């Protein structure tokens, strides 16, 4: 379709279309299907703690008739807040008086392309929100960009925090001792009084992580000198085999101990121009590794699920207790015919019930 | 949370530290106190003669061992009961003496074993 | 918001109410402008001499 020329309005020139170029998404977690999915009717909750403890026997003379006692169980109740997200946007008629459609010659803007684009728009930013709160509540405090402190598990649940060294530096580590370690911690703090199997958790690190454990001497000579295709795969094959997060179609892996270990690029932008990656720790220079492992669903089964994500009513008339919705989305007419306006909600907290199966890794060494 | 926790309190103790006492018709080992103004009372504490709690310097005078919690705000017990009831004769309790500041634990047991009460080493 | 991109008309007219029943609005709108492709043909007349 032609157009006129770039120096004379006499002439034309042929008009061959757009390119469009589209932020990056990434949404990894949020497909993994860790998080229930529970509305509720209420802007709190509560939940209710039991505790006991036993410890081993003292003899006692026959003929004294003395014996032993146990001490009585702890009951205790706690609480939570949640967390409101709202945004606005309007259409007016100036948008669409004279503008012409980038990707043609003398076509128009009309209403319906705007609203589209605008809604999409909401759509991408609630997503890329969720993925980041999700991310934010698997690494134990739950916190708003902004930088406000809204839930802190390791306080609420009277625990602490673990963190596992590997010393990838030194030629020398051994790695199977860190990953033992970690195993046994799993097995060990979660006191749900069944038989319980560490070897089922996620580990994902960074760049520079994964980096320095491929490379370290003793695993490359390791599976080296064995003869099996997985031998022959990671070695000289290509490690992107894993499933896809928004923007690459399959993510590094690594095989090794039983543990299976995934490299996350997911980062995004916050409105006042900072990066926030994903996977980092806080306070922690960028250059050293870093990762987080957490417990999979089948490690406890449904019955038992660890990963829960709440949802509460809209503000508006109408939902006063209603079950809840992940977005709400509304549309009002301006006055005398001026535009239109939208708005979308949400209220979500994301948590966790046994925080101290949350476990950091660092590729430094103290 | 303003501070990201909020906590709202622990179970009261419940009244199982009796291990063995004298039934009787009228309670032998029981005694009755009339509750203290703005004084807070819960199972396992310690209280004098005259119904106010044990502090250091006077653990000779340890009297009785409290038995139910009481409500001071409300003058009520949690049973709805009127007064303060404790344990000052003859019998077996569970080793979960509740103490204030700086009291000596070992002189209010040998003080109170005078009364022919013993405790019961608990476990863990 | 209606008339964007619309053919231009000769008046618009346009309603509205007050809210509560308190009323009735009325607007009229017009954009125009005469114009003449051959000035030349124009010519002032005057009664006084040069």
């Amino acid at each position: 379709m032609l157009t006129n020329s770039e120096k004379s309005r006499f002439f034309l020139a042929d008009l061959t279309g757009e390119v469009q170029s589209i932020p990056n998404t990434y949404g990894y977690i949020s497909n993994l299907g860790l998080f229930r999915s529970a509305p509720i009717t209420q802007t709190t909750f509560l939940m209710d703690l039991t505790d006991w403890d036993v410890s081993l026997l003292d003899a006692v003379d026959r003929d004294s008739r003395k014996a032993e006692t146990s001490a009585p169980e702890r009951v205790r109740q706690i609480s939570f807040p949640m967390m409101y997200f709202k945004e606005v946007e309007s259409i007016t008629p100036d948008e669409i008086q004279g503008v012409r459609q980038p990707g043609t010659a003398n076509e128009l803007t009309t209403e319906a392309v705007v609203r589209a684009k605008k809604l999409m728009k909401i759509r991408t930013k609630f997503d890329i929100t969720r993925e980041f709160l999700f991310m934010q509540a698997l690494k134990g405090k739950v916190v708003d960009a902004r930088g406000t402190l809204y839930a802190d598990l390791y306080k609420q649940f009277d625990v602490e925090k673990k963190t596992v060294y590997f010393d990838l530096d030194n030629p020398n580590a051994d790695i199977d001792a860190s990953i033992e370690e970690l195993r046994m911690h799993m097995e060990d703090e979660a006191k749900t009084g069944t038989v319980i199997n560490g070897e089922e958790i996620h580990v994902v690190v960074d760049r520079v992580f994964f980096s320095k454990l491929v490379k370290h001497p003793k695993i490359r000579d390791a599976y080296l000198a064995q003869q099996t295709p997985l031998a022959w795969q990671q070695i000289t094959g290509s490690l992107r085999t894993g499933g896809t997060d928004g923007v690459q179609a399959h993510m590094n892996t690594f095989y090794y101990g039983g543990v299976k270990f995934v490299q996350y690029n997911g980062k995004f932008k916050d409105k006042r121009g900072k990066v926030h990656t994903l996977v980092s720790i806080d306070s922690v220079a960028a250059t050293v590794g870093v990762g987080h492992a957490f417990p999979n669903v089948s490690m406890l089964g449904e019955a038992n699920n660890i990963f829960e994500v709440a949802y509460g009513p809209c503000p508006k008339m109408g939902y006063a207790n209603t079950l809840g919705q992940e977005l709400y989305v509304f549309e009002y007419e301006k006055d005398r015919d001026e535009g239109i306006d939208f708005e979308a909600h949400s209220y979500m907290l994301p948590y966790c019930t046994r925080p101290q199966l949350l476990v950091d890794v660092r590729a430094d060494a103290k | 949370a303003y501070q990201g926790f909020t906590k709202l309190g622990n179970r009261e103790p419940l009244n199982d530290i009796i291990l063995w006492e004298q039934i009787t018709p009228t309670g032998h080992s029981r005694k009755e106190y009339t509750p203290q103004a703005s004084t807070e009372y819960r199972v396992g504490e310690v209280l004098k003669a005259d119904g106010t709690k044990v502090q250091a310097g006077e653990e000779a005078q340890a009297d009785s061992v409290c038995i139910v919690n009481f409500y001071a705000d409300l003058q009520l017990s949690y049973h709805g009961q009127l007064k303060v009831v404790g344990i000052h004769r003859d019998a077996e309790l569970k080793d979960l003496l509740t103490l204030e500041a700086s009291v000596d634990a070992a002189a209010v047991k040998t003080a109170l074993a005078a009364k022919g009460i013993d405790f019961v080493p608990t476990g863990l």
